[PDB]
């Protein structure tokens, strides 16, 4: 139980890093453009 | 409850004396004490039920006096366990993000065209988050509308002349406070009075905040003026809609 | 109101006297702030008790000076308030324990009496002013009095206000002047006893106007005094004095030719709560009580729910309320009580010899420190050689101490703000700059 | 910057909420699979209180677990967002979660089904009004309380009919489980409808000691708010 | 001469489009846009009701009478408004 609830939060806290990182990243390196 | 469950379980294990004892039922006192829930909650199953002469007198003098009793205690201690404060607690300041105090006349139009014209897609990509603060809870209609703002905004029941309330919302990292009138008032003396006090009582607690308020009349804004603490330079703002119209 | 008229006498005045009279007991807090003083201060009531066989000797009056230090209390036939030139003692002892202490150790210019000042009736045309004479006209140290109301308003009832500040021992040279601010109506409404009283002066408009405020003189007013009656029309509690706080506030942001944040004004409060907003630095609890809020410690605060502990007093010995009577309000002689009743106006007549001779009465007074013959002991580190000389040089005895709020912290500061100290320990450190309650004596 | 965990945090509230097409479709998916393992719990209550089934020869076992996946993730998302902690911790979607995955998996690893808990699936029917005002298709402050009054008392009805079947089918341990009734999940919720409207017939009812124990407990609860729901949801819904 | 609808807004109905109606509603848009940057509503003030010098406000809330005097070179001088 814990080590499964561990493993997911774990899961969609990486995917949100991730998926903020790349959003950050393609929008201000294209402010100009 | 319990007495009454105890009566009758002394009651069906003792058999009535004119009998020579022999009506004993053999029944527990939890029996006995599900047969009293039961019973005075009209249900009714009557899988167990009083077999003894004096148990059914018992019960029948026991009808009248517990079923009003049960129908007059039990929602009205529901309702007293009831009484809880839904919208507490404190707004936890969040570094890197500001936030604004919304207090005053708090309506579901008025709430609803302050967020579509402040929240709107029009103005810079700008992260503020609003928090209100009235006395009177939201209706259904309120929160349904703060529910489609889930990320952006959080109401606070409380009063705005308790100085508690104003250290729940922590106005001391609020970027600026917003007081919101009732134009469509019988007594526009009486609302900038009220307005006057709010004005006031934030200022008592928090000079260095900037107040951005509504006045119905003039002679109020310029009372206004004479609050200690109404630093215009830095920022303030009093919009006199009676002027401005 | 008396106590309104006491603390434009003497700022700070209402406060102890209020306090005097709640039972408090004596209370202590480690951190080192204004409050700690302050609450030394409360905690001393007002008691009755009965003098001994030691003082019942040679003289009454002799043997009450300086005999403080061995009985370590305060003394305060009839109506005796220091005394100069069987017994009850008047004493502001801390406790009931120790108050058994002195019995069981044994080692037509005045009134029809003379009590008041009296003068022609007046007009209300005659007393009528306007922004260009009141300007004109030169106001200094004088009383001014802020009063609000309307057509439907209450009568609150100002012939009790002008009364305590004409006492017998008040010459008409001394006599402050009283200005009263405010609607005309409610003025003319309450004119019909507000007409024998000298030296009297009414401005129509509304104190909520500045330049109305700057003709009276607000700056070098002795004492500014915020009053209100139509609180009991409106029955809004976050409305109530939501009056009153915007004029105290409007005179504390004027500027002047400096700000008037230190003029000494007095506000009239009906709900206790609204009292967090009468100063700004300042801590604002709703659990804390009146007696411990800022501004009512300094004076500048009063509210009529701090005398519902007067009756629990009265009852104990009923001799206080008279005694009340006769401190503040200037006197109530029983012949003035009776005068009252049957024509229910004030009236003189021409002086007597005893008229005259009814002026011994003593009379509070605030006194400085900075300069005069006790500047010796503005820093002596000792209070209580300070009352000591003051009775056994002039005949003088102090309630206590008017020490301002910073004045504890070793670094200086701007603040303008005194709280008050009732009967100071004998080992209390004194501070140079400082005020000393008195009852001076009539000349 | 400005806070990464802030970021995450942000993202995660936007995503809980219907404000992006990702978002709306979550909630989409959280109503339906909701609605699916509501329908599950339906199907499997007519199966014996434990069985051996095995998992990849097995179809519902499959969906079941896909199920109770997705629901982890969003309760991981949900945790994310999440204001407080503690009290995240003690909300009645977080339990749920926490006593509805956790003993699918065990069951999956150890190719042995028990009906438990599984009934408070039945809750997770409560979240249904925030999961439409977030849609922003529940808008009037009638209707917005006629779901709620009607999702509150279907939840709790459900809950407690499986509560009494698993009590019921399912003897007092310290009797050696040897009072099974052998009641249907219907005949309980027919039992439990009886009950709070206070006709009781007494054809059906509960005779293990914790059944007549938790009807004890629940007719206070549940008389009342029988009588409070039924009439105004008639009143609403004319 | 205008179709009537209760749902459509004010800034849409043609009265008010032509400058011959006019209500407060409109004016409760005006603190999102103070709040954002206070130089808006100094702008409205000067835009309108003639000109609000800081001078001036200082002068109503002493006197709350507006008083004239005899005029200055300077005075002439402040005529440069638009
Ligand atoms: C086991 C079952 C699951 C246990 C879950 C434990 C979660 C970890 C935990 O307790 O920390 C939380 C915060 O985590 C965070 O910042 C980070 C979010 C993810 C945290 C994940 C930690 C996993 C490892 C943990 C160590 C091994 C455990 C075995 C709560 O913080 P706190 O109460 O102050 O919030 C108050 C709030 O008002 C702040 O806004
Ligand atoms: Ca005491
Ligand atoms: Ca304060
Ligand atoms: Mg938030």
């Amino acid at each position: 139980g814990p080590a499964s609830f561990l493993v997911s939060l774990a899961s969609c806290l990486a995917l949100g890093s991730g998926l903020t990182a790349c959003r950050a990243r393609r929008r201000r390196l294209r402010t100009a453009a | 409850w319990l007495t009454a469950a105890g009566f009758i379980h002394l009651v069906e294990n003792s058999g009535d004396p004119w009998e020579n004892f022999q009506n004993n039922q053999a029944l527990t006192y939890w029996e006995c004490v599900y047969l009293l829930m039961v019973t005075m909650s009209t249900v009714g199953y009557g899988d167990v039920y009083a077999k003894t002469t004096l148990g059914r007198l018992f019960m029948v003098f026991f009808i009248l006096g517990g079923l009003a009793m049960f129908a007059s205690y039990v929602p009205e201690i529901i309702e007293l366990i009831g009484n809880r404060k839904k919208y507490g607690g404190s707004y936890s300041a969040v570094s890197g993000r500001k936030h604004i105090v919304v207090c005053g006349h708090i309506t579901l139009e008025s709430v609803s065209n302050f967020l579509k014209d402040f929240l709107h897609k029009d103005r810079d990509d700008v992260n503020v988050e609003i928090v209100f603060l009235h006395n009177i809870s939201p209706n259904l209609e309120l929160e349904a509308l703060f529910k489609r703002h889930f990320t952006q905004v959080e109401f606070y029941q409380g009063s705005v002349l308790n100085p508690h309330d104003l250290a729940r919302v922590k106005i001391e990292s609020a970027d600026a406070c917003l007081i919101l009138a009732n134009k469509y008032c019988a007594d526009p003396d009486a609302e900038d009075a009220s307005n006057i006090m709010r004005v006031i009582s934030i200022k008592n607690y928090h000079p260095k905040i900037r107040i951005i308020t509504q006045m119905l009349q003039y002679h109020n804004k310029a009372h206004l003026l004479n609050i200690p603490s109404w630093n215009w330079k830095e920022g303030d703002d009093a919009i006199c809609l009676a002027e401005l119209k | 109101l008396g106590f309104i008229a006491q603390s434009c006498l003497a700022q700070g005045l209402s406060t102890m006297l209020a306090n005097l009279f709640s039972m408090r007991s004596f209370i202590k807090i480690e951190e080192d702030t204004w409050q700690k003083y302050y609450l030394e201060g409360v905690s001393n009531e007002m008691y009755t008790e009965y003098l001994s066989s030691a003082f019942v000797g040679l003289s009454f009056p002799t043997v009450c000076e300086l005999c403080f230090v061995k009985l370590k209390l305060l003394m305060i036939s009839r109506i005796l308030i220091n005394p100069g030139n069987g017994t009850l003692g008047f004493f502001i002892a801390s406790d009931a324990k120790e108050v058994k202490r002195a019995f069981f150790y044994c080692k037509k210019k005045y009134d029809s009496t003379g009590m008041f000042h009296w003068c022609a009736p007046k007009e209300i045309e005659k007393v009528i002013l306007t922004r260009s004479e009141a300007a004109m006209t030169v106001l200094s140290g004088h009383v001014v009095v802020c009063i609000f109301g309307d057509v439907s308003s209450a009568l609150i009832g100002l012939r009790n206000l002008v009364m305590p500040l004409r006492a017998s021992n008040f010459h008409y040279h001394e006599l402050k002047h009283i200005v009263f601010v405010g609607s005309i109506e409610y003025l003319k409404r309450e004119w019909e006893t507000l007409h024998n009283f000298p030296k009297v002066s009414i401005l129509p408009g509304t104190p909520l106007s500045r330049a109305d405020l700057r003709a009276v003189n607000i700056n070098l007013c002795d004492m500014c005094v915020i009053l209100s009656a139509n609180q009991n029309n409106i029955d809004d509690t976050s409305l109530q004095d939501k009056e009153c706080i915007l004029a105290s506030l409007n005179i504390k942001s004027m500027q002047f030719d400096t700000t008037g944040v230190n003029i000494p004004i007095i506000t009239e409060l009906v709900n206790d709560t609204n009292v967090q907003f009468l100063d700004q630095d300042d801590d604002d609890d709703p659990d804390t009580e009146l007696y411990l809020t800022q501004p009512f410690a300094c004076g500048t605060a009063f509210a009529v729910s701090v005398l519902d502990s007067l009756m629990s007093a009265t009852y104990f010995n009923d001799n206080i309320l008279t005694l009340i009577r006769t401190l503040v309000t200037g006197g109530a002689t029983p012949e003035l009580e009776a005068l009252i009743a049957e024509e229910n106006a004030l009236r003189g007549g021409y002086s007597t010899p005893q008229t005259l001779a009814n002026r011994d009465r003593c009379r509070v007074a605030q006194l400085a420190l900075l300069d005069g013959p006790f500047a010796d002991l503005g820093d002596g580190g000792c209070y209580g050689d300070l009352f000591c000389k003051a009775l056994k040089t002039y005949n003088m005895l102090c309630f206590g101490i008017y020490r301002l709020r910073d004045a504890h912290l070793s670094t200086p500061s701007q603040c303008t703000k005194r709280y008050v100290i009732t009967n100071p320990p004998y080992e209390f450190e004194l501070v140079p700059t400082d005020l000393i309650f008195c009852l001076m004596q009539f000349d | 910057e400005v806070g990464w965990m802030t970021s995450v945090k942000d993202w995660a509230g936007v995503m809980i909420s219907a404000q992006t097409l990702t978002g709306r479709v979550l909630v989409v998916l959280v109503f339906a699979l909701s609605i699916g393992a509501l329908v599950i719990y339906f199907i499997d209550s007519s199966n014996p209180i434990e069985s051996c089934q095995n998992f990849y020869k097995d179809f519902t076992l499959q969906i079941d677990m896909a199920f109770n996946v997705f629901f982890l993730l969003y309760f991981g998302l949900r945790f994310i967002a999440a204001n407080d902690k503690l009290w995240f911790w003690l909300e009645v979607n977080s339990v749920v979660d926490f006593f509805t995955v956790p003993p699918v998996f065990v069951s999956v690893y150890l190719n042995r089904s028990w009906l438990g808990l599984r009934f408070l699936r039945a809750l997770r029917l409560i979240q249904f009004s925030e999961i439409l005002q977030f849609l922003n298709i529940l808008k009037t402050s009638n209707s917005i309380k006629l779901v709620n009054l009607l999702s509150i008392f279907i939840s709790t009805w459900l809950t407690a009919a499986g509560f009494i079947h698993l009590v019921e089918n399912s003897g007092d341990p310290w009797e050696n489980f040897q009072n099974n009734q052998a009641l249907t999940y219907w005949e309980c919720v027919y039992l439990l409808m009886v009950t709070m409207s206070t006709v009781g017939y007494g054809d059906v009812y509960a005779k293990t000691t914790l059944g007549r124990l938790f009807m004890v407990f629940f007719i206070l609860g549940g008389l009342a708010m029988f009588a409070s729901y039924v009439p105004e949801i008639i009143e609403l819904i004319g």
